This record gives structure tokens, C-alpha cells and sequence, in this order.
């Protein structure tokens, strides 16, 4: 027997919502106890309107647009429970409507604009248990219509316009219990604006204006949760929580919290939470004695100087303990948190750990100590811990490390502590699985668990095995020193063995083949080096790289590569000249050697030095050191090399000196060709987007490096008919 | 790469997927995840462990500011036993250059910037939704 | 077009910012999570304002079936009684035809 507009479910219950009827619908049967007909648009209720509806208890009007409710329309209406007018277009309240009302026991009036309530609003309801008024554009809290509900429970004026709250706003309301002022316009509040609620539990201060810590809530005996967030709070003097002992979580964070009362978390039983963040201006820990079921303690952004040694034996139920950024000296002994978990101590200035500083802890996880200088660590500091996951201690200032009963340790963090220069045992780290060092060199031990991860990432630049490589290259470097250390010094030899004046035109050869000696010293210091640590070099790189034989090297190449390239330019000068200055070229040869040196003495003097690779050489392994060295190496060089060729040509362009001008143009060739390759591979990854992996370009550079000091007097040897003559004086002697 | 291989069984749908993931190797089951649920307000479900959650990343243009920086976005996922987290992009590839490129964390972080990985977003439609295996890469 | 009682419509992840007198609902399925916007929240969950955006929020008290808040309840199940908002066995120093007790 239901009309179809409204069909209905059942159990004394019809629902008609969403159905949009101008009117009730007729026909209904009048035993029916609830009735649902929102999402209407009934907008005008006439009277007697609810005239078969003698047994109603539930009503809905959601959604409705209602504007206009006649007096009478709600007469009859004597066993109603539950009234919800939730989203309309009342602006007003319909003190008058809903004066018929006895029976009622919850009313939701949320989202109506309202903006003025009559002064002899709610009236006669002795029954009410529950009221929203939440969403409007109230003023001003309705102290008078209020004083008439002495059976309220809750209440609710949240997203309202309210500034203030006079005193004595709720003198009625002896059974509340939550009260919600949430997002509001309220700045300032009386010290008597909660009196008389004994029983108050739940109090709501979220998203205001406040800027003073409220002293009103000393007469809330019986408050259990309480948070003021979202405000402009910044001091939190004592006894401001002396009032409310049982309250069990306070909410204050994102405020500019910077001053906290020494005594202000005193006595409070109840409470497990404490979160403080921003503490700027505190300089003493806070006076927890009394409390002893609280679980957590974050104190970051202070001052604290040093750590009661009774905070683990007053109490045990800590998990978690956080004092980051503080300025804590010593580390008092832990001896008592037996549930403790997790510790964090980053970024403070802590100077050792004690031999038992950590000794007794059974369920300690995570612990972390990045960023706190220390110096020495006792050898059984970790002995007495028991299963632990995670270990960070980076950028530190570390000699050694004790490895005794760390079998369970899967995350090892201590990238940063340059002056651990030892190498860490591998049989001590089974179910190590995520590791970061400070040198590459110490990764080549741990390279049936997952590969360990290494920070620094050693590979064909950082070798493990073998320094230079492969079984060729080995041979390569070998026939090079062998071929330019006899070879260099028999042109030496020959050419200053005649007789102290010599041609300046047969002078330069003699000063590029001293050139070419020094290079071939140095490709023999490099084989020598490979060949005494063949099996192992892993035990050797860091010797060599932080030690004081790189530098040398390196300087030694450095010097090599500049006098060559300047000698020979001079040379093409000098050649150019000619087509009487005898007294000139010498002091310009002079000169450029001292070109060479300021080359080389400047990659060392300078902080970058180039050790990216063993070999150290200019030539560019990575972004690590300064760039800026390689390119105005690269850029010089190349203006240099673009200068010759010109002038030469324009000497082509337009006896004895064929010869000689025969044999400098093959030098300059040869030097020119045996450089394109080696500036190509310097810059590759810079502009062109193609990479090439680091192995190919190592043993293109150890290939064609040294190669000119090798190719330079083979050539004088065999070409220049000089030299067939040369050692006719030489053999006389 | 994101290779599709489901629970129940399907051809050609080895290596039915190729992806990027530019800030370690995994393997686990793929969840989705509402954008507006990697939020603090939001109630954490932790149903069950083992999972990897897919979120899907709408046009900011016509979008209003998020919740929370795409970082703590990530951050949180971890907690969740989503023990992997990848990021659509493909109606944004603001969010592909997003935060500070390198993972300050550790959770493998993969992005897709996908042509046929929001072809695989419907795939995760399907007909059946899913009930489907996932396999990284 | 856009979805009913939504103004920020995706066909991907659903609606995005639904009507500013409605609430959105995470509603999540055995695979995805499409946010639903409606007119009012399920008896499990409570109403919860904000002046960004709206969203129902689930309970943290047992035995309840709709509450005020996330510290209050005002309808327990069929037996036990109810209490200031806590859903008890028996009522607690109360001495106490209806299942309210106090």
C-alpha cells in the first residue's frame, strides 16, 4: 500500500529521498515510525502539514532549500525522537516551529545561513541530548537561548564568524562533555569562559587566532584531551597544566612555539605523548619526575646541555627516543630501558662512547650517530647488543672500527670519515646487505645474501685486481719504457758529445729529446709500481693515492707533456725566422721550460689535485676535481697546435735546409696527430650525447699518452742524415 | 621496468611491460592509491604486507595545490607495506623533473613517464581488475 | 562531461573536488580506490568539516555504530549498553527500559 512516487523498505520505515516531491506524499500509512523525504525541493511547508503523522519518530530534510516553515506545521508531533534539518536555506531559526516539541533528543541545524537567533529559541525541549550548529555566519555565542538545555551532552559551533566568548557562555550545560570551537575568528578569551562544566571531556581549539596561552582551563577538572594546534601560540609558562591531571594527549604542533616552562609537564600520569618542536629559547630538560607511562620524547631544536643519568631507571616504557639538533655533551649509560627500540642522536657533539655506554640495552633496532665528531670508539662497545638492523655513523671523525658481535647488522652507513684508511674484515658482516664507505678501494672485499651496495662505486678507474689491466696493455707499457729509456739517452749522448757551440737549428732536437726522457721515467715508475703489486692491488691503492708518490708522478708527467708541446712550437718559430738571433733563442728556451714547470706546479699547489685514477694524469676521469685545470689545458693546446700549422704552410707556401725543414715538419705532424684523440675523449661526455664506458677511454689514455715520447727519437735516429755522422766524433771520444 | 605478468594466467604477457625508473631490485604485488590518500588526515588501512602501489598523478593545471610535497608523498607510502612506489607522469611531466631528483630515501622510487604504462593503468582496469602478479625491473 | 555531484571529474582515479556543500568518501574496491562523493557519510563513518575540503573519517571506539566523533558515540549494537559515549557490558556505577544508562 505505497504510492509509487515514494515506494517504500519496510519495518515501519519509508524513504522517498531523491524522488523530487513539491509535497508529502499522500496516502502513507499512519504507523509508520520513520519516514525519510530529503533531497527535495519542498521550499514552503504548509500548516498542519505532518496531520496524518500522528506515530512519527525519525525525520530527515536533507538537501531541501526549505525557506519558509509555518508555526503550526510541527503541532501533533509528540513522540519525535531524531530532527535533522542538515543543508538548506533556512537563515533563521524556527524557534516558534519546533516549540511543540518534548520528545525530541538530537537536532542538526548545520549549513542553514543562519545569522540571528531569536532570544527565546529553545524552549521546551527537556529532552535534548545532542545539537549541531556548525557552518553558519553567527556572531556571537548564544549565551541566553542556551540556558534552557540543562540535558545537553554535545554541542558543536564549528566554521562559524566568532571572535570572543563572554564569561559564563555555558553556566547551564552541567552534563557536557565534548564541545567543538574549531575554525573560528577567536582571539581572546575570558578566565571564567568555562566554568561550570564539571564533566567536560573533549575540548576543540584547532585552526583560531590564538596568541596566548589560555589560563581558563583550570577549572576543567575532568578534561581528557585537549589541543590547541594551528595557532600563534609561543609560551607555555608553569602550572598551565596543573588543573587537569588526568588528561592523557595534548596536541601543539605547527605553532611558533619557542619558550616551554621548565615544570610544565609535571605530574600528568595519564599522558604517552610528548612532541616538541622549535624550542629555540630552552635551555634545561623538562622536569618529567612523575610520569612514568609515558612512550615517546622528541626534543629537537634546543639547547640541552647533558641528559639526566634517571631517565631509564625512574621509568621503563619508552620505544622511541629523538634528540636531534640539540648540543648534548656525554652520553649518560643506558642501563635500564629494556623496551627501548630506537635511538637517535644526529647532528650533536658528542666526543666517544664509553666502554659501556651502550651495555645492557636487549631490544635495541635503529640507531643512528651521523654528524656528531667523534673520536675513539671502545673495542667492546657494541659486545653486549644484541639484534640490531640499522647502524649509522657517517661523518665522524673515525680512526678505528670494532667489528666484535655485529653478526646481525643488514644497513652500515660510514661514507665521510676520510682518515679510515685501514680495511674492514668480511667475516664478520654475513647478513650485511646495504654498506657505504668512505674510499672506493674498500669495497673490493665484500665484492649466499644479496651484493652488498658500495657509496663509492669502484670500478675500471678504481681497480681491485690489477692496476693497469688486461695481459696487453702490460706488454704495451713494457716495450714503451723499454724503447724510450735507452732511446733517449743515446740521442742525448750523441747530440751534447761534439762540442759546446752548436747551431741553434740543431739545438732544439737535443731539448726535445730531454723531454721525451722525463716521460719515459715516468711510464717506467707507472710499470713498476704495476708489477710489484700484481695479485692484490685492493691493499695498495689507498697508499698510493692519499700517500705522496701520486703528486710526484703526476708532477713529472705534467712537466713532460708541457715542455714537448711548448719546444715544439718554438721550434716551427725559430724555423719560420729563417729563410743573426743566435743570441736569443737560447733565453726563449729557457723561458718555456719554466712554462712547463708553472704548468704542473699548479694541479698540485692547487686543492684539486687530479687522483681520480691511480695513474694520475690531467686528462679528465670525472666531475670530482676542478675541471677548470683540463679545459685551459685542453683550451692552450689547441691555440698552440692551430698556430704552427699556419705558420708552416706559409712557409710551404712560398743547399742544405731542406732536410732540416723536412724532418721538423714530420715532428710536428706526429705530435698533432697523437693528440686529436686524447682531447676528443676529454670532453665526449660534456657536449655529445653519447657515453662511453669508463674501460675503453682508461686504456685509450695509457695507449696514446706516452706514445709521442716513444715515436719522437726513433724517428731522429733513423731519418737525419745528422745523426749518421754523429757518432763518427763519438766513436773517437 | 614494471614487466606485466598477472596471477592468472595470460599470453604474450611476458615482459608485458618495459619501463624507467630513475630515482635496488624487487619483487611484489601492485596496489593502486588514491592521490588524495597519501595525505596525514587520511586513515591508514594496512591491510596486508607485501604490496606495491601504483598512484596516478592528474593534470595540474586545473588541479588545486597537494596535500603534501610529492616527497613526503613517497615518504609515507613507505610505512605502508606497499614496499614498492611508482609515479604516472604522463598528464604531468612536471612531476617526472619533481623534488630533488635522487632518492633521499630508499623505498626504490620509479616513475614512468609511460606511453604504454598508462596503457597498462588500463590494463589495471581490465576486465577482471586485477588479481594480478607484478614483477619489477 | 564532469560526474554527478562532482566538479573535478576524472575517468582515471574519479572524482577530484566534489560540490562545496557535499563530502567525498574513499571508497576502495579488492584492486582500486575511487573517491565517490555523497550526500551524506555511511552509519560507520562520522561527519568531519574543514574549510578546504571535506571527508569522512572512521571511528576508533568498538562496539559503536554511528558517533559524534572520534571520542563520542551515541548508538551502540543491539545489547551492551551505552555510557558518555562508551559502549559497555554492564553499566558502569550507573545503576542502571532503555539500553541508555545513566
Amino acid at each position: 500500500l505505497c504510492a509509487a512516487p515514494c515506494s517504500c523498505d519496510g519495518d515501519r520505515r519509508v524513504d522517498c529521498s531523491g524522488k523530487g516531491l513539491t509535497a508529502v506524499p499522500e496516502g502513507l500509512s499512519a504507523f509508520t515510525q520513520a519516514l525519510d523525504i530529503s533531497m527535495n525541493n519542498i521550499t514552503q511547508l504548509p500548516e498542519d502539514a505532518f496531520k496524518n503523522f500522528p506515530f512519527l519518530e525519525e525525520l530527515q530534510l536533507a538537501g531541501n532549500d526549505l525557506s519558509f516553515i509555518h508555526p503550526k506545521a510541527l503541532s501533533g508531533l509528540k513522540e519525535l525522537k531524531v530532527l535533522t534539518l542538515q543543508n538548506n536555506q533556512l537563515k533563521t531559526v524556527p524557534s516558534e516551529a519546533i516549540r511543540g516539541l518534548s520528545a525530541l533528543q538530537s537536532l542538526r541545524l548545520d549549513a542553514n545561513h543562519i545569522t540571528s537567533v531569536p532570544e527565546d529559541s529553545f524552549e521546551g525541549l527537556v529532552q535534548l541530548r545532542h545539537l549541531w550548529l556548525d557552518d553558519n555566519s553567527l556572531t556571537e555565542v548564544p549565551v541566553h537561548p542556551l540556558s534552557n538545555l540543562p540535558t545537553l551532552q554535545a554541542l558543536t559551533l564549528a566554521l562559524n564568524k566568532i571572535s570572543s566568548i563572554p564569561d559564563f557562555a555555558f553556566t547551564n550545560l552541567s552534563s557536557l562533555v565534548v564541545l567543538h570551537l574549531h575554525n573560528n575568528k577567536i582571539r581572546s578569551l575570558s578566565q571564567h569562559c568555562f566554568d561550570g562544566l564539571d564533566n567536560l571531556e573533549t575540548l576543540d581549539l584547532n585552526y583560531n587566532n590564538l596568541g596566548e596561552f589560555p589560563q581558563a582551563i583550570k577549572a576543567l577538572p575532568s578534561l581528557k584531551e585537549l589541543g590547541f594546534h594551528s595557532n600563534s601560540i609561543s609560551v607555555i609558562p608553569d602550572g598551565a597544566f596543573d588543573g587537569n591531571p588526568l588528561l592523557r594527549t595534548i596536541h601543539l604542533y605547527d605553532n611558533p612555539l619557542s619558550f616551554v616552562g621548565n615544570s610544565a609537564f609535571h605530574n600528568l600520569s595519564d599522558l604517552h605523548s610528548l612532541v616538541i618542536r622549535g624550542a629555540s629559547m630552552v635551555q634545561q630538560f623538562p622536569n618529567l619526575t612523575g610520569t612514568v607511562h609515558l612512550e615517546s620524547l622528541t626534543l629537537t631544536g634546543t639547547k640541552i646541555s647533558s641528559i639526566p643519568n634517571n631517565l631509564c631507571q625512574e621509568q621503563k616504557m619508552l620505544r622511541t627516543l629523538d634528540l636531534s639538533y640539540n648540543n648534548i655533551r656525554d652520553l649518560p649509560s643506558f642501563n635500564g630501558c629494556h623496551a627501548l627500540e630506537e635511538i637517535s642522536l644526529q647532528r650533536n657533539q658528542i666526543y666517544q662512547i664509553k666502554e659501556g655506554t651502550f651495555q645492557g640495552l636487549i631490544s635495541l633496532r635503529i640507531l643512528d650517530l651521523s654528524r656528531n665528531l667523534i673520536h675513539e670508539i671502545h673495542s667492546r662497545a657494541f659486545a653486549t647488543l644484541g639484534p640490531i638492523t640499522n647502524l649509522d655513523v657517517s661523518f665522524n671523525e673515525l680512526t678505528s672500527f670494532p667489528t666484535e658481535g655485529l653478526n646481525g647488522l643488514n644497513q652500515l652507513k660510514l661514507v665521510g670519515n676520510f682518515k679510515l684508511k685501514e680495511a674492514l674484515a668480511a667475516k664478520d658482516f654475513v647478513n650485511l646487505r646495504s654498506l657505504s664507505v668512505p674510499y672506493a678501494y674498500q669495497c673490493c672485499a665484500f665484492w649466499s645474501q644479496i651484493i652488498i651496495h658500495c657509496t663509492p662505486s669502484t670500478g675500471a678507474f678504481k681497480p681491485c685486481e690489477y692496476l693497469l689491466g688486461s695481459w696487453m696493455i702490460r706488454l704495451t707499457v713494457w716495450f714503451i719504457f723499454l724503447v724510450a729509456l735507452f732511446f733517449n739517452l743515446l740521442v742525448i749522448l750523441t747530440t751534447f758529445a761534439s762540442c759546446t757551440s752548436l747551431p741553434s737549428s740543431k739545438l732544439f732536437i737535443g731539448l726535445i729529446s730531454v723531454s721525451n726522457l722525463f716521460m719515459g721515467i715516468y711510464t717506467g715508475i707507472l710499470t713498476f709500481l704495476d708489477a710489484v703489486s700484481w695479485g692484490r692491488f685492493a691493499e695498495f691503492g689507498i697508499w698510493w693515492e692519499t700517500g705522496s708518490g701520486c703528486k710526484v708522478a703526476g708532477f713529472l708527467a705534467v712537466f713532460s707533456s708541457e715542455s714537448a708541446i711548448f719546444l715544439l712550437m718554438l721550434a716551427t718559430v725559430e724555423r719560420s725566422l729563417s729563410a743573426n738571433h743566435l743570441k736569443q733563442f737560447r733565453v726563449a728556451a729557457l723561458l718555456a721550460f719554466l712554462g712547463a714547470t708553472v704548468a704542473g706546479c699548479f694541479p698540485l699547489f692547487h686543492r684539486g689535485e687530479y687522483s681520480a685514477s691511480p695513474l694520475c694524469l690531467p686528462f679528465p676521469t670525472g666531475e670530482t676535481p676542478s675541471l677548470g685545470f683540463t679545459v685551459t689545458l685542453v683550451l692552450l693546446n689547441s691555440l698552440a697546435f692551430l698556430l704552427m700549422a699556419v705558420i708552416y704552410t706559409k712557409l710551404y707556401c712560398n743547399n742544405s735546409q731542406s732536410s732540416m725543414i723536412k724532418h721538423v715538419a714530420w715532428l710536428i705532424f706526429t705530435n698533432c696527430i697523437f693528440f686529436c684523440p686524447v682531447a676528443f675523449f676529454s670532453f665526449a661526455p660534456l657536449i655529445t650525447a653519447i657515453s662511453i664506458s669508463p674501460e675503453i677511454m682508461k686504456s685509450v689514455t695509457l695507449i696514446f699518452f706516452p706514445l709521442p715520447a716513444c715515436l719522437n727519437p726513433v724517428l731522429y735516429v733513423f731519418f737525419n742524415p745528422k745523426f749518421k755522422e754523429d757518432w763518427k766524433l763519438l766513436k773517437r771520444r | 621496468i614494471i614487466r606485466v605478468i598477472p596471477l592468472k594466467m595470460d599470453p604474450t604477457g611476458k615482459l608485458n611491460l618495459t619501463l624507467e625508473g630513475v630515482f635496488t631490485p624487487a619483487e611484489g604485488k601492485l596496489m593502486q592509491s588514491h592521490p588524495l590518500y597519501l595525505c596525514n588526515a587520511s586513515d591508514d588501512d594496512n591491510l596486508e604486507p607485501g604490496f606495491i602501489s601504483i598512484v596516478k598523478l592528474e593534470s595540474p593545471r586545473r588541479a588545486p595545490r597537494p596535500c603534501l610535497s610529492l616527497a613526503s608523498k613517497a615518504r609515507m607510502a613507505g610505512e605502508r607495506g606497499a614496499s614498492a612506489v611508482l609515479f604516472d607522469i604522463t598528464e604531468d611531466r612536471a612531476a617526472a623533473e619533481q623534488l630533488q631528483q635522487p632518492l633521499g630515501l630508499t623505498w626504490p622510487v620509479v616513475l614512468i613517464w609511460g606511453n604504454d604504462a598508462e596503457k597498462l593503468m588500463e590494463f589495471v582496469y581490465k576486465n577482471q581488475k586485477a588479481h594480478v602478479r607484478i614483477e619489477l625491473k | 562531461a564532469c560526474a554527478k555531484g562532482c566538479e573535478l571529474c576524472s575517468e582515471v582515479n574519479g572524482c577530484l573536488k566534489c560540490s562545496p556543500k557535499l563530502f567525498i568518501l574513499l571508497e576502495r574496491n579488492d584492486i582500486r580506490q575511487v573517491g565517490v562523493c555523497l550526500p551524506s557519510c555511511p552509519p560507520g563513518y562520522f561527519d568531519a568539516r574543514n574549510p578546504d575540503m571535506n571527508k569522512c573519517i572512521k571511528c576508533k571506539i568498538e562496539h559503536c555504530e554511528a558517533c559524534f566523533s572520534h571520542n563520542f558515540c551515541t548508538k551502540c549494537k543491539e545489547g551492551l549498553y551505552l555510557h558518555k559515549g562508551r559502549c559497555y557490558p554492564a553499566c558502569p556505577e550507573g545503576s542502571s527500559g532503555t539500553m541508555e544508562c545513566s
